[PDB]
């Protein structure tokens, strides 16, 4: 039902598999209810969750999706680990 | 190629940009050509004059970031909901990047080879509309 | 109408969403399902504020405007040691670099 996902800094974000089945990465990896991640730190794997419930919400919605926001601050490594991810 | 049917009837369209971009609505006009008219602001609606058969798309006024219009690419004439579609979270670093640097200062940000290429690659409506003839 | 939350304790973070009329206790046997913690050894919070097992979430200040599924609200939570609870302690997540020159 849930998956762990793990930072380069031990923060463990459990997420429901479906959510973290958003990156194709991440899809291919679980084929284990746990994923290391020793490139991507905590304030990026975050946001990246955030990402994965953001998508399966706003995803074949009708309504008005809001923006996803993104600090200045994590844009560039963001990119990077969303580029890795399939996201 | 994508073009508009000439119909010659007309049709009373709504532009209603529910989105936080200014909206460029763009005209495909009968021989294939984009053709913008005037920007949209962020939460704004506009009674347009348009005809039955024309085609219709939304861009980002600025950026030129595609927009889903009644949930799909394309409008033909009625409510045109102008929405952000969920793009990726790859695009949408890739927006934010580039609302934050310069064209000639991309190859300064310590990012692979790839990622350049990808920045540099920005939305267009011409790259869009080939893509749609598949 | 759904909520959205991250659950913290130390170095873990649970993402997961609830009904604004869903109750802490009901929350409590959320996480008692993920960490394998029964309810009465599970402390939850907002703030640093200790939370009423029968109150809910919208009660508790979670609702559609706050826990927002790209900006989750955060619920702290603490295990008990058998007995007494442990202090609330939620690692702050890692700092992000200095802006680049080029990117200011
Ligand atoms: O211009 C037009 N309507 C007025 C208007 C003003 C401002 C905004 Cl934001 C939107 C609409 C229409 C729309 C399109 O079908 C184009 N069109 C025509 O009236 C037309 C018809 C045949 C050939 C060429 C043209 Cl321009």
């Amino acid at each position: 039902m849930y998956v762990k996902l793990i930072s380069s800094d031990g923060h463990e974000f459990i997420v429901k598999r479906e959510h973290a089945l958003t990156s194709g990465t991440i899809k291919a990896m679980l084929s284990t209810n746990e994923v290391n991640f020793r490139e991507i730190p905590s304030h990026v794997l975050s946001k990246v969750c955030m990402y994965f419930t953001y998508k399966v919400r706003y995803t074949n919605s009708s309504t008005e999706i809001p923006e996803f926001p993104i600090a200045p601050e994590i844009a560039l490594e963001l990119l990077m680990a969303a580029n890795f991810l399939d996201c | 190629v994508l073009r508009s049917v000439n119909s010659r009837e007309p049709s009373q369209v709504i532009f209603c940009n529910r989105s936080p971009r200014v909206v460029l609505p763009v005209w495909l006009n009968f021989d294939g050509e984009p053709q913008p008219y005037p920007t949209l602001p962020p939460g704004t609606g506009r009674r347009i004059h348009s005809y039955r058969g024309h085609l219709w798309l939304f861009r980002d006024a600025g950026t030129h970031d595609g927009l889903l219009v009644n949930q799909t690419e394309l409008f033909v004439p009625i409510f045109a909901n102008i929405t952000l579609p969920v793009y990726t979270l790859k695009e949408r670093c890739l927006q934010v990047v580039r609302s934050l640097v310069k064209p000639e200062n991309y190859r300064r940000l310590d990012i692979v080879r790839s990622l350049y290429e990808d920045l540099e690659d920005h939305p267009n409506v011409q790259k869009d509309l080939e893509r749609l003839t598949q | 109408m759904d909520v959205f939350l991250m659950i913290r304790r130390h170095k873990t973070t649970i993402f997961t969403d609830a009904k604004e009329s869903s109750t802490v206790f009901e929350l409590k046997r959320i996480v008692e399902g993920i960490l394998k913690r029964p309810p009465d050894e599970q402390r939850l919070y907002k703030d640093d504020q200790l939370l009423d097992d029968g109150k809910t979430l919208g009660e508790c200040g979670f609702t559609s405007q706050t826990a927002r599924p790209q900006a989750p609200a955060t619920v702290g939570l603490a295990f008990r040691a058998d007995d007494t609870f442990e202090a609330l302690c939620i690692e702050p997540f890692s700092s992000p670099p200095e802006l680049p020159d080029v990117m200011k």
